[PDB]
């Protein structure tokens, strides 16, 4: 059992080289038995296998890609890497990795991915980032409804995707409200995340969303206070 | 000897 | 070498559903099912045609006609509503998925949306900027209608709506934003978003 998690969302420019690495946890990445695999989605699309490497050097690429790609490991940090050449609109996508292990001696294997990241979104785009504004959504006696209070966070006018929101720094998850961002004709999305507390919490407990927007490399933290 | 693709694929 | 499924299978709550999958080698190549929710990374639910893993409920099946591999659901429950890909490989040894099928489960209890709308706040007006936020969660189909209103008069100039799509919760969720400049948002006696679902009509307002 090893966790990969792979690096962090943002832009590449048309024609550039898209680089991406997986961090693996829990055994190394020298040892041949594991096959380091990347898999993409294009948003609104189906899966795509990419690849396999192994240490020793073997590797097995999408006949497609063999000529754009390459699969390489950086022993000193226990990462393996994808390289991506000269790409297009069509490469945007989520980015998984994940990893397939043979055990010498095995003869009944169950798992094509025996363990595997929850994906990266790389988005290619000639526009440029923006990092998000981040505005209170206060609680009034007008955003409380019986015994429960919403309030929230408006993330707006950023890009490209994606931007997570957590609240407390994750300790309250009851009651969040998750919403998919809106698209704006300038080319920028906003979205909205919503807690619903008790209204008796109001005056006592502080509530503050935590706003991630990697791909800009900005995090904003912002109190959000009864009106 | 089986390689991973005979190991999953491979009937 | 491409294994062909199709792009979608719509299906009401405890009928059978059934995915193919269809390869000139599946006849020498196992194939896998994978069920993904999410945009997460699948889930394994069907391997080596016939077999299913542990943990994998009784209810999902596969089978083998040479050419074509069949993913069968008994008794489908909504949450098996996913999107549905099998994988193989060629004879060079590429690993292939399929093209991925939507596995829609229609006829799911139905759920009235809960509606909150937000004025401006008072760090945006003092940065000469005005959003109303209307936020549409918890309803059940995804087909909705949002209107605005200045007033008692219909405005859609400054709207953006997003497309409803469902949460962790197999509920849909939407929102509305409605731009505004302060002066506009403070000369006006209120706004209200208006939110139509399946033939009613749920209306929150705000005031300055």
């Amino acid at each position: 059992q090893v966790q990969l998690q792979e690096s962090g969302p943002g832009l590449v420019q048309p024609s550039q080289t898209l680089t991406l690495t997986c961090t693996v946890s829990g055994d190394s990445i020298s040892n041949e038995d594991y096959h380091w695999t990347w898999i993409r989605q294009h948003p609104g699309k189906g899966l795509e296998w990419m690849g396999y490497l192994q240490y020793s050097g073997n590797t097995n690429y999408n006949p497609s890609l063999k000529s754009r790609m390459t699969i390489s490991v950086d022993t000193s940090k226990n990462q393996f890497s994808l390289r991506l050449n000269s790409v297009t609109a069509a490469d945007t996508a989520v980015y998984f990795c994940a990893t397939s292990i043979v055990l010498t001696g095995m003869s009944n294997k169950i798992q094509p991915f025996d363990y595997w990241g929850q994906g990266t979104l790389v988005t290619v785009s000639s526009a440029s980032t923006k990092g998000p504004s981040v505005f209170p959504l206060a609680p009034s006696s007008k955003s409380t409804s019986g015994g429960t209070a919403a309030l929230g966070c408006l993330v707006k006018d950023y890009f490209p995707e994606p931007v997570t929101v957590s609240w407390n720094s994750g300790a309250l998850t009851s009651g969040v409200h998750t919403f998919p961002a809106v698209l704006q004709s300038s080319g920028l999305y906003s979205l909205s995340s919503v807690v619903t507390v008790p209204s008796s919490s109001l005056g006592t407990q502080t509530y503050i969303c935590n706003v991630n927007h990697k791909p800009s490399n900005t995090k904003v933290d912002k109190r959000v206070e009864p009106k | 000897r089986s390689f991973i693709e005979d190991l999953l694929f491979n009937k | 070498y491409e294994l062909t499924q199709p792009p979608s299978v719509s299906v009401s709550p405890g009928q059978m559903a059934r995915i193919t999958c269809s390869g000139e080698a599946l006849p020498k190549k196992y194939a896998y099912w994978y069920q993904q929710k999410g945009g997460q990374f699948p889930v394994l639910v069907i391997y080596k045609d016939t077999e299913r893993p542990s943990g994998i409920p009784e209810r999902f099946s596969g089978s083998s006609s040479g050419t074509i591999v069949t993913l069968t659901i008994s008794g489908v429950q909504p949450e098996d509503e996913a999107d549905y890909y099998c994988l193989s490989a060629d004879t060079s040894g590429t690993w292939v998925f399929g093209g991925g099928t939507k596995l829609t489960v229609l006829g799911q209890p139905k759920a009235a949306p809960s509606v909150t709308l937000f004025p401006p706040s008072s760090e945006e007006l003092q940065a000469n900027k005005a959003t109303l936020v209307c936020l549409i969660s918890d309803f059940y189909p995804g087909a909705v209608t949002v209107a605005w209103k200045a007033d008692s008069s219909p405005v859609k100039a400054g709207v953006e709506t997003t497309t409803p799509s469902k949460q962790s919760n197999n509920k849909y969720a939407a929102s509305s934003y409605l731009s505004l400049t302060p002066e506009q948002w403070k000369s006006h006696r209120s706004y209200s978003c208006q939110v139509t679902h399946e033939g009613s009509t749920v209306e929150k307002t705000v005031a300055p």
